[PDB]
């Protein structure tokens, strides 16, 4: 960095470092924080995470995986953590079970850089939209469980509707895991991203079925599986 | 309607005619041009459907257990 202006720095498990620390925290004799971790996870943290920055010299781009203990997003590493990154991106179990393999949460990951101003108003609005329906949804997820559909508005019917669209349209085969999945891998521009979301809300595609926007690349791939079914 | 050993008495439930007809068939046509409430009798079905609705609502059940959806 201080020489050369542009690198990447990939980093395996954060937490993993944090981790270790703790494993020598009691042997260091310090008394124990909450939930048995350093009294110093504060400032081991951001020591190590305040090291990566943009310098005038030269920038560093830098992504890095965060692991969660047990899943709680409320124990201290992953607490702690979320205030050091610029855009912070969270797998959930849930979205897994279901057959979404980019587990990604879109309700509870999130970006700094999500501004109107930055990125444009069209890619904004668009992904707020998305935000929104989808989670409208998650409210209206409880009563149709205990009173089934057909208790819907037609106009939250086709709210679900058409975020189960967009639920499975996040989707997509990644190159790296051909191998363990016969789904060849996909690679979607950013434009196209836009494209898609924004039109599958617009309420554009809404005659095609739910397994047509499971696991495609771009729009037109998920009106192509529409045929075959 | 009197036949051949039966008589039959088929009547209205409540007063017809012409002047009354028009005026229950104009009113149908109005009701329908807006939009408008309307009681239904059934109130062992109203006060329960209320607490199902308040008792229903805005529990996060469905996101505290995991299941999916």
């Amino acid at each position: 960095r201080d020489e050369g202006r542009d690198v990447l720095l990939f980093v395996d498990n954060i937490y993993r470092y944090t981790l270790a620390g703790t494993e020598v925290s009691a042997l260091l004799g310090r008394m124990p924080s909450a939930v048995g971790y350093q009294p110093t996870l504060a400032e081991e943290m951001g020591v190590l995470q305040e090291r990566i920055t943009s310098t005038k010299t030269g920038s560093i781009t830098s992504v890095q995986a965060v692991y969660v203990p047990a899943d709680d997003l409320t124990d201290p590493s992953p607490a702690t953590t979320f205030a050091h990154l610029d855009a912070t991106v969270v797998l959930s179990r849930q979205i897994a079970s279901l057959g979404i393999y980019p587990a990604v949460d879109p309700l509870d990951s999130t970006s700094r850089q999500l501004d109107p101003l930055v990125v444009g108003q069209e890619h904004y609005d668009t992904a707020r939209g998305v935000q929104s329906i989808l989670q409208r949804y998650q409210e209206l997820k409880d009563i149709i469980a205990i009173l089934g559909m057909d208790e819907l508005s037609e106009e939250d019917k086709l709210v679900v509707a058409r975020a189960r669209k967009i639920q499975r349209f996040l989707s997509q085969p990644f190159f790296v895991a051909e191998v363990f999945t016969g789904s060849p891998g996909k690679y979607v521009s950013l434009k196209d991203t836009i494209r898609g979301f924004k039109g599958i809300m617009e309420g554009e595609y809404d005659h095609l079925p739910e397994q047509a926007f499971y696991m495609v690349g771009s729009i037109e791939e998920a009106v192509e599986k529409a045929k075959k079914l | 309607e009197v036949q051949p050993g039966n008589v039959t008495v088929l009547a209205d439930t409540a007063i017809r005619g012409q002047d009354l007809d028009e005026a229950r068939a104009m009113e149908a046509k109005r009701k329908a041009e807006e939009h408008i409430s309307s009681s239904h009798g059934d109130v062992d079905y109203a006060q329960a459907s209320a607490e199902l609705a308040k008792a229903i609502a805005q529990l996060r059940v469905i996101e505290l257990t995991k299941k999916a959806m």
